[PDB]
């Protein structure tokens, strides 16, 4: 994968 | 042998594009994605169309790959491209990718995957 | 398990029926085909939208193919269903067909081929 | 295949 963006879950 | 002058193969690359944008539209109705999917698209950082701030763009030359799960806001779907908003670094940032420039979709949920402007 | 909310199998299947229109609109060009190109269409007889002389469509109950080749003419492929004149015992009849009532697609040149309307 | 239409060469 390897996301760019923040993408902790809240 | 023998030469596609139909481009059938290309045809069908076009054709699955579409399932993207299918998706993010889905993705872009009030309440988003029905949990627990969620995507991750690939795209062609200097492919045409494709606007983003300087800074952010330098830093992926060629890919980029971005998420779509927990932290996104106004997906806007249109017709022939896509633009949503996204945070780096905890800075929010917007961004617009034509289908055109996409190379790959996955939803890891059901493990669907596509590969695109690869003609092998 | 996992149930495909997203169904992007079905979404597949859509993006791909695409293809069919796409080569109807190359084969309802002034000239026809690059040979040696050439189709064969088959499609349920009784799906809504489509129309033919109540004659042929009684003799084939759920399935029909057609091969658009040497003996078509008037191929009129719009947005959602395509429409031709072909000939059923050197008699000349009409024929509307839906996207939607497709179920596959082969191109013998070069074994190009697809299926439609099965989920499996 | 299979068509049902009629299809000889010319």
């Amino acid at each position: 994968h390897g996301a760019a963006n923040d993408n902790f879950a809240e | 042998p023998p030469e596609d002058l139909m481009q059938y193969e290309a045809m069908a690359q076009d054709a699955l594009r579409g399932v993207v944008k299918a998706a993010l539209k889905k993705a872009a109705a009030p309440g988003g994605l029905p949990e627990p999917h969620h995507l991750y698209i690939t795209f062609k950082t200097k492919a045409a169309g494709v606007s983003g701030p300087q800074d952010l763009l330098s830093k992926y030359p060629d890919e980029m790959t971005i998420v779509l799960q927990h932290q996104y806001w106004d997906l806007a779907p249109g017709e022939t491209f896509f633009s949503v908003t996204l945070k780096f670094g905890g800075q929010p940032k917007r961004l617009s990718v034509p289908y055109a420039a996409l190379t790959r979709f996955y939803d890891p949920s059901v493990q669907f995957a596509l590969q695109f402007s690869a003609p092998e």
